[PDB]
RNA sequence: GGUAGUAGUUUGUACAGUUUGAGGGUCUAUGAUACAACCCGGUACAGGAGAUAACUGUACAGGCCACUG
């Protein structure tokens, strides 16, 4: 009598529970593992499942996560370290406003372009409009045109110029992407309606908070580095690495960044907010809200928040539990939207129908992504030269 | 040539072993209410 | 445009159970004994459920080649 629970003490390291109660999807099955999530109808069943290979690699990922858990609280000097080498990593790598006044100076082809076409649709779009990267996401010029007109004939036509003429080198146009393009490095894509109301919110977050910046920056590197900000072959969307900044700062315990809705608003009915709809920036403050600066500023060494993101997204909350959203502060359920469980969900403030981040269907690359988060996480953390960084 | 995890029989083995889980018994003093590390007479 | 389904042939993971090759004692021992059976044993255990590869069908995530209500 007594001497049975003993049979399970030895379980119960293993992380394997007997069920309180008979589960109505599994009546016959009377035990559960909190890893592994599967049920079990007898403690020989429980030994065997002790034996699933599965189970001790989750184990071993489990004691993995209980250590980084346990390391020490970061020193003030390694705390000023890290925070000065992330300075020195965005400086080094970082779009500065020269480079983007040079970039400005797509005028030069606008103007060349309107001789050819009376009606130009250009406009600057991408990481040197952000500053949140050097070349990584929608690189250069990518173009954003009206629906009014036919974008196809806009398409050939325009890119027959960068094509005619000799002093460029390498061009080609490729439909292969989700709207057309033309790389001469060159974007042509007529028809983009929502991608620039979202530039416009990121460009609005680069002076209003001087630390979003470099956060993001930082980011970028760290998944070029790993490979995951590519969007093709997989991984996450380039350009969605900020928005997953934005969702941090949004969570932090102490907030960085205001509620772009819900901040204000009248009759807010958390149910469903699919009806509202926002709009461009006005004059860098709240984003449309009819149907973006903290009250008091937010200074904090950039380690500090670098480790606070690290903790976030590798030791906090399970990633696919919750959907990564800046729309409300407040956490949403993934399958309250429908969404899928295998892909990472991403969603953009503007646009709510379908996940920005769906190159992550690969089990192997989450599982990768996950690794590569807890070895920079054990390497930022644990003491080091430099504070730990690159 | 060792006794059963289960139910500490020779006769099989844990993975033969098919009856239920029962409480431990200490081989040195046939006893349930403690184990043979902590027999108190060995 | 949105939900759902759709013959094989393909995708990466995990997998009831079924079969090779590698596995764990070996030292703790007198003696037997044509191909005519059996073996003395000081120097052993702890609370501990014990292996890798080719088949066999399978819940998952999107497609090959695109289709249907
Ligand atoms: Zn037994
Ligand atoms: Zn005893």
């Amino acid at each position: 009598r007594l001497g049975l629970k003993q049979a399970e003490e030895r379980l119960e390291r293993d992380h394997i529970f007997r069920l309180e109660k008979r589960s109505p999807e599994y009546t016959n099955c009377r035990y559960l593992c909190k890893l592994c999530l599967i049920h079990i109808e007898n403690i020989q069943g429980a030994h065997k499942h002790i034996k699933e290979k599965r189970h001790k690699k989750n184990i071993l990922e489990k004691q993995e996560e209980s250590e980084l858990r346990s390391l020490p609280p970061p020193s003030p000097a390694h705390l000023a370290a890290l925070s000065v080498a992330v300075i020195e990593l965005a400086k080094e790598h970082g779009i500065t406003d020269d480079d983007l006044r040079v970039r400005q100076e797509v005028e030069e082809m606008s103007k060349v372009i309107t001789t050819f076409l009376p009606e130009c649709s250009l406009r600057l779009y991408g990481s040197s409009l952000t500053r949140f990267a050097l070349k990584s996401s929608d690189v250069n010029i990518d173009i954003k045109f009206p629906p009014k007109m036919n974008h196809p004939d806009l398409l050939i036509k325009v890119l027959g110029i960068l094509k005619k003429n000799v002093l460029y080198v390498d061009v080609e146009s490729d439909f292969h992407a989700k709207v057309p393009v033309v790389v001469c490095l060159c974007r042509v894509s007529a028809g983009n309606d929502m991608a620039c109301l979202t530039t416009d919110l990121l460009t609005a977050l680069g002076k209003i908070e001087p630390v979003f910046i470099p956060l993001v920056l930082a980011f970028r590197y760290w998944a070029k580095l790993c490979y995951i900000d590519s969007q093709t072959d997989g991984g996450i969307p380039s350009y969605c690495f900020a928005l997953m900044v934005m969702f941090f700062l949004q969570q932090r315990k102490p907030p960085l960044l205001p509620c772009l809705l819900g901040s204000w608003i009248e009759g807010f009915d958390p149910k469903r907010m699919d009806d509202f709809q926002l709009k461009g920036i006005v004059e860098e403050k709240f984003v449309k809200w009819e149907c973006l600066a903290l009250e008091t500023p937010n200074r904090v060494s950039l380690g500090q928040l670098w480790l606070e993101l690290l903790k976030f997204y590798t030791l906090d909350f399970a990633l696919e539990e919750y959907v990564i959203c800046v729309r409300i502060q407040d956490i949403l359920t993934r399958e309250n939207k429908n969404w899928p469980k295998r892909r990472i969900a991403i969603e953009d403030p503007f646009s709510v129908k379908r996940n920005v981040a769906r190159s992550l269907n690969s089990q192997l690359v989450y599982e990768y992504v996950v690794e590569r988060f807890r070895a920079a996480y054990r390497y930022f953390a644990c003491p080091q030269t430099k504070g730990g960084n690159k | 040539g060792d006794r059963c995890y289960n139910c500490g029989g020779l006769d099989h083995h844990a993975k033969e072993c098919k009856l239920p889980p029962q409480p431990k018994k200490c081989h040195f003093c046939q006893s349930i209410s403690h184990m043979v590390a902590s027999c108190p007479l060995k």
